[PDB]
């Protein structure tokens, strides 16, 4: 796909692992072997050789760079690269955006609304966090009951 | 009535008519008018979808483990020919689940309006209540009829049973995925060494 | 004259900040000669600051 | 608690606690799974 | 090959659309879009002295009003169609 | 009635031959759009069920289907064969210009009509048999349309099995379809 | 020089006068307000154009309006 090699079978990922490890090696020549700062760096190594080892086996797409490159399209292979992820993103980052949009008008309807977003009411805030958590069946129930969006008559429209 | 949370006010939408209403919406994802019709129908068609899930990935694997059946698994077997394609039998249950669940859109917008056969009409469907298609096709012994408390008992154990599938049938996809043993199996190694063998030692 | 004293209107004003939005009457001029007798209290500030503004009730409309 | 409380409800204070919190999440993911590029999932 | 007939049955078609096919097509068209119009006149009525339609140039005596401007346009694309076809035979 | 319980529009009320309120988008809801729709509904199923004997009485004679019977006029030389017989006047730039005189002329008579009732049924010289002058009308227009929206699917499903399936024909696809139809159907396009 | 227009939906709150560093406006009898008064700039040919009136005008949208035109050497405000 797209003129890349697998990162598992890539000589030039093979490569960056062999010359990150010794970079890493010749570091550890200047410590004692059970001194406090050679147990970082041998702790940065097993953290290096996870690494490599882990992004060999999602079947990761390497260039000629050696360099692990994502596939964005769709991919049936590619999916854990930006399709899944993203659907984890949107999920949270839509968690996010509704429990600040049902926490406007739960404060809206107050006796002072703009007290309520300088001082946001914590059990008025985290009894609706905890109902972002369901966020896509209530969004386009929102968008099919019409309660999501508001008709353009009610809506502060400038001058033409 | 009980509920599923003491000392917790139950929900103005859920008032205790509807079968199997333990005051169970803590999200509100049935609050808006004329959602609560919407969300009965979709627990019915998902409760018997279960219950029929439940039949044919615990019941088969079950009668495998003593092997009388010899089936395989039911993560499995989307791989197991047949005398027709997997890719074709997709579309061929989708052109038939085009005809039914069409037929059961058209009851949830508009009831008693599709109770009648679109080929000879003198076949009509004896159900009154909307996802209750009572008929010779789907009722043939007429249990679906009577007083209205000895309908809603066994309404009542139509979702309790049927919510109990649900809860299995989305364990036995969690343990395919994690394991890759079949469920009866995974029954048959926690009666071995139930302390052994537990969601985190599975990870 | 007016609609109501203690009423929700909403403004058909285009230059005024609270096009289209909900304000509430707090007084309407009698008095005859005046062009702008309503006046409409916001819940929100414009950029001046101020939320009392005098409007016709042509340019009201009972919402 | 009538008033020290709603210091604590405070926009900077629950920012701080959120961010605070979040970022001590984030952190401690990137502890036990770190140099996360592919969601295996 | 064949030049001679190839242009003139290709010009004789496209002549023979403007003058019995397209011609109900074209006089209604001429007429409802019309004289081009800039702020609710004409340009030649605007003030224009090089914008007013001639008509002696088109007058015609053809008798469905078929003019030379149409011999002119329909020939032109009995041409244009006529030596599209000639190029794609000589290939 | 294209669904049972389904509100009809109040746009389409049933007297229309075919009328059975399938607009689920909303395009003929502009008056003088579908006065235009009801005419174009008609001259492309009759142009379609003037197809479908075109690309099956073809291929069940044996003289290919509708696509290498096309194929002549992108080659020099294809000499233009009709029932296994080259005619003499078979020429790209000859046929063609033919057609852009005859049906061009045909389609210019058949936008003249002033009235919108003869631009879908004309009568009189295309009815030489009388039976539109017969005691049944409504039904026959009903047949018009439901053979006409039937043969519509097919030019539809026509064109779209030589893009899947290229150098093969309908009955070819109905020939293949014969054999082993459980392994062979749609989902070959929809799963490659 | 500048031009200095008030418009109608004045309210005679007097502040446009107050807020005036040149002189410009001045108060004048009228029959559309309950105060009975509204502003005018006769003297807008020693207006400079601050719009120290259009920042107290509490009008939305406001009344008293500055239009900066031809700029002479009383609207750009030279000691020399
Ligand atoms: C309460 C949650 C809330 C909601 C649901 C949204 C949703 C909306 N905003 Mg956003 N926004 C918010 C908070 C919110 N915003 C705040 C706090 C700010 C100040 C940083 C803004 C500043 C803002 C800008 C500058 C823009 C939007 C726009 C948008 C739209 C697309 C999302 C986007 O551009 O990324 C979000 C954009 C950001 C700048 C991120 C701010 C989101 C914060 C982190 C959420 C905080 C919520 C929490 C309870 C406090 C959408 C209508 C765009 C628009 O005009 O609509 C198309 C646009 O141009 N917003
Ligand atoms: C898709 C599944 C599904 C659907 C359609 C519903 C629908 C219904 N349930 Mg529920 N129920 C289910 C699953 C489902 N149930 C299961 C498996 C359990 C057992 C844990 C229950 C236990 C239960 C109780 C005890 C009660 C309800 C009730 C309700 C009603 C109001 C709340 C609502 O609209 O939820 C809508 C829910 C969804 C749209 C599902 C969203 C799922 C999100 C997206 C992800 C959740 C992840 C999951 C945990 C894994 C409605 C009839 C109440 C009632 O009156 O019933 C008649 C009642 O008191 N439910
Ligand atoms: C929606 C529910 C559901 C679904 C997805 C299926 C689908 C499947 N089951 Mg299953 N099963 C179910 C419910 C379900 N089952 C129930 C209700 C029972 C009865 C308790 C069984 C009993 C059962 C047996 C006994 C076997 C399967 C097998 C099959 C496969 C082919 C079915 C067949 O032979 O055509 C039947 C076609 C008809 C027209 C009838 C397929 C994987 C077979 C299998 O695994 O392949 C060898 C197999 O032998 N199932
Ligand atoms: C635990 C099983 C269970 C239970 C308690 C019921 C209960 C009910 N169903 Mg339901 N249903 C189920 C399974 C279940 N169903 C499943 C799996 C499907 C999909 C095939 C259906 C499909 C369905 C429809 C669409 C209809 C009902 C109707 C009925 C009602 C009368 C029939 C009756 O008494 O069934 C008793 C059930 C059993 C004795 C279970 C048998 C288990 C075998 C042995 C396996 C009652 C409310 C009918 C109704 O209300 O019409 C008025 C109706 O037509 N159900
Ligand atoms: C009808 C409900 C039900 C039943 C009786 C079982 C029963 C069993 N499951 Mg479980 N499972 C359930 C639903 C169910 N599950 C659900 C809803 C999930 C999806 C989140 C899982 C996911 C799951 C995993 C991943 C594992 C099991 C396993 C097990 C066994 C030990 C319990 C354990 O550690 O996991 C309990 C886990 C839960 C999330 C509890 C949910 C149960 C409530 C009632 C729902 C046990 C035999 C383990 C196994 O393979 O056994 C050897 C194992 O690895 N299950
Ligand atoms: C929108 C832009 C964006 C995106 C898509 C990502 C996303 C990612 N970065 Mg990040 N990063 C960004 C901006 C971005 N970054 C910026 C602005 C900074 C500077 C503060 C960094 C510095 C940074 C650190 C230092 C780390 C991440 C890591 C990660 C991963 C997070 C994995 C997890 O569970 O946590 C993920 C691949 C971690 C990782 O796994 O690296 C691949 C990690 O090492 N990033
Ligand atoms: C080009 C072909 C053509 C055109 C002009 C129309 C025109 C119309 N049809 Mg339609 N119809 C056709 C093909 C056609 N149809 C075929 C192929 C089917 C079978 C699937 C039907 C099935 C159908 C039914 C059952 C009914 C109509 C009716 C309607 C009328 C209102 C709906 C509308 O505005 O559709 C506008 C449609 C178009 C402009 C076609 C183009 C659509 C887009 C641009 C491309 C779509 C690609 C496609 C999905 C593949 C209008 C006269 C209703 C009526 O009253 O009939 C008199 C009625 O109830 N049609
Ligand atoms: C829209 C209708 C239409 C169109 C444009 C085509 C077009 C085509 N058909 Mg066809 N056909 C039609 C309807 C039509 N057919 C129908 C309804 C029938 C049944 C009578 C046939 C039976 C028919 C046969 C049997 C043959 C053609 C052939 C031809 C091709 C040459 C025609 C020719 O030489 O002119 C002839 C002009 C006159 C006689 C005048 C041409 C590609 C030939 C073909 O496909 O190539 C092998 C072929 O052999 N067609
Ligand atoms: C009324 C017209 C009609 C009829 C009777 C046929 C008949 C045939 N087609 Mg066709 N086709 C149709 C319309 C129709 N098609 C339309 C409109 C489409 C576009 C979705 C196609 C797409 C198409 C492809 C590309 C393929 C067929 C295939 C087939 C076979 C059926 C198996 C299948 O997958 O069906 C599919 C049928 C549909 C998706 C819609 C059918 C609707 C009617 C009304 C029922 C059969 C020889 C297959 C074949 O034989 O090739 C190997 C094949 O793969 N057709
Ligand atoms: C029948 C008749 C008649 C006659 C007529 C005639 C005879 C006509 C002719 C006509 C013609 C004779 C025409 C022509 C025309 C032409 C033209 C008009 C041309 C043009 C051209 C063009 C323009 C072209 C172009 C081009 C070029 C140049 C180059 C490049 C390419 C192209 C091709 C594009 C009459 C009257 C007696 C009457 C009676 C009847
Ligand atoms: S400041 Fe504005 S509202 Fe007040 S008197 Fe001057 S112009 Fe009128």
């Amino acid at each position: 796909v797209a003129g890349l090699t697998p990162c598992k079978e890539s000589k030039g990922f093979a490569k960056r692992q062999k010359q990150e490890i010794k970079k890493l090696e010749g570091r550890l020549k200047l410590y004692a072997p059970d001194s406090a700062p050679a147990l970082a760096i041998n702790a940065t190594i097993e953290k290096t050789k996870r690494r490599f080892e882990f992004y060999g086996n999602q079947g990761l797409l390497c260039g000629t760079d050696g360099l692990p490159h994502l596939i964005v399209d769709g991919d049936q292979a590619h999916l854990g690269e930006f399709v899944y992820p993203g659907l984890v993103f949107l999920y949270i980052a839509g968690w996010i955006g509704w429990v600040g949009r049902a926490y406007l008008i739960d404060v809206r309807t107050s006796k002072k609304p703009t007290e309520k977003e300088i001082i946001i009411d914590v059990p008025l805030a985290l009894r609706i966090m905890s109902k972002g958590l369901t966020w896509p069946v209530a969004a386009i129930g929102e968008l099919r009951s019409g309660k999501l969006v508001e008709k353009s008559s009610n809506i502060t429209v400038s001058p033409r | 009535r009980p509920l599923w949370l003491p000392g917790s006010e139950a929900p103005k939408w859920l008032d205790g008519s509807l079968p199997g209403d333990y005051g169970f919406d803590p999200l509100d994802l049935a609050a808006e008018p004329g959602r609560l019709n919407w969300m009965v129908q979709a627990e019915l068609v998902h409760c018997r979808w279960a219950m029929l899930g439940a039949a044919g990935i615990f019941i088969p694997e079950l009668l495998t483990k003593i092997g009388i059946l010899n089936t395989p698994s039911w993560y499995k077997a989307g791989d197991a020919t047949y005398f027709a394609d997997q890719g074709t039998l997709f579309i061929v249950e989708l052109l038939l689940m085009a005809w039914a669940e069409s037929r059961r859109w058209a009851d949830i917008a508009r009831p008693g309006s599709v109770n009648t056969d679109p080929i000879f009409p003198n076949n009509k469907l004896t159900g009154t209540d909307v996802g209750y298609p009572g008929g010779l096709w789907f009722d043939p012994l007429g249990w679906g009829s009577g007083s209205e408390d000895k309908l809603k008992e066994i309404r009542t154990k139509e979702v309790k049973n049927g919510r109990l599938a649900m809860l299995a049938v989305l364990g036995a996809f969690v343990q395919a995925n994690v394991t890759h043993v079949g469920p009866i199996d995974n029954l048959f190694a926690h009666l071995a060494d139930p302390y052994h063998t537990t969601i985190l030692q599975s990870l | 004259i007016g609609p109501k004293r203690g009423s929700i209107v909403k403004v058909l004003r285009r230059e005024s900040y609270w096009f289209n939005d909900t304000g509430k009457v707090v007084a309407v001029d009698q008095a005859p000669g005046v062009r702008y007798p309503v006046v409409v209290r916001f819940d929100k500030v414009n950029y001046a600051g101020v939320s009392t503004n005098n409007y016709s009730p042509d340019e009201l409309e009972q919402s | 608690m009538q008033d020290v409380k709603t210091y604590l409800s405070t926009a900077p204070v629950l920012a701080t606690l959120w961010f605070g919190f979040l970022a001590g999440l984030l952190i401690e993911i990137n502890r036990f799974f770190p140099d996360a590029l592919v969601l295996p999932l | 090959a064949n030049t001679a007939l190839t242009i003139t049955l290709s010009t004789g078609a496209l002549l023979f659309l403007g003058r019995f096919v397209f011609l109900p097509f074209q006089r209604d068209n001429v007429s409802r879009q019309g004289l081009p119009v800039q702020n609710g006149v004409t340009h030649f009525d605007a003030g224009d002295s090089r914008a007013q339609e001639v008509t002696s140039f088109l007058k015609t005596n053809d008798p469905a009003g078929f003019t030379i401007v149409d011999v002119l346009a329909w020939g032109a694309l009995g041409h244009a169609v006529g030596f599209f076809i000639l190029a794609t035979i000589n290939n | 009635e294209w669904l049972p319980g389904n509100p009809r529009p109040s746009y389409l009320d049933g007297s229309a031959p075919g009328d059975f309120g399938f607009d689920p988008l909303g395009l003929g809801e502009v008056p003088e759009n579908l006065e235009r729709f009801k005419e174009s509904e008609l001259i492309h199923a009759r142009w379609a069920m003037l197809a479908v004997p075109g690309v099956l009485i073809p291929e069940a004679l044996g003289y290919g289907n509708w696509v290498s019977a096309q194929k002549w006029a992108a080659t020099p030389g294809g000499q233009a064969t009709y029932l296994g017989n080259p005619v003499p006047w078979g020429n790209l730039p000859v046929i063609l210009a033919i057609e852009f005189l005859a049906i061009a002329f045909a389609e210019s008579q058949r936008n003249g009509e002033p009235d919108p009732e003869k631009r879908k049924y004309p009568g009189g010289a295309f009815d030489p048999l009388g039976f539109s002058k017969g005691a049944n009308l409504e039904e026959l227009k009903l047949k018009e349309i439901k053979n006409g929206r039937l043969a519509l699917v097919a030019f539809l499903g026509f064109a779209v099995q030589a893009i899947a399936y290229p150098g093969t024909g309908p009955l070819e696809n109905l020939k293949t379809h014969l054999a082993d139809p459980w392994h062979n159907t749609i989902a070959h396009v929809i799963i490659p | 020089a500048h031009s200095v227009k008030i418009y109608d939906t004045c309210i005679g709150c007097t502040q446009c006068v107050r807020a005036c560093p040149t002189d410009v406006l001045e108060m004048v009898p009228w029959d559309g307000c309950k105060a009975s008064q509204i502003a005018s700039a006769p003297r807008t040919e020693d207006c400079v154009g601050c719009k120290r009136c259009e920042s107290a005008c509490p009008t939305d949208f406001l009344s008293v309006r500055v239009y900066l035109g031809a700029e002479t050497t009383r609207s750009m405000g030279l000691a020399y």
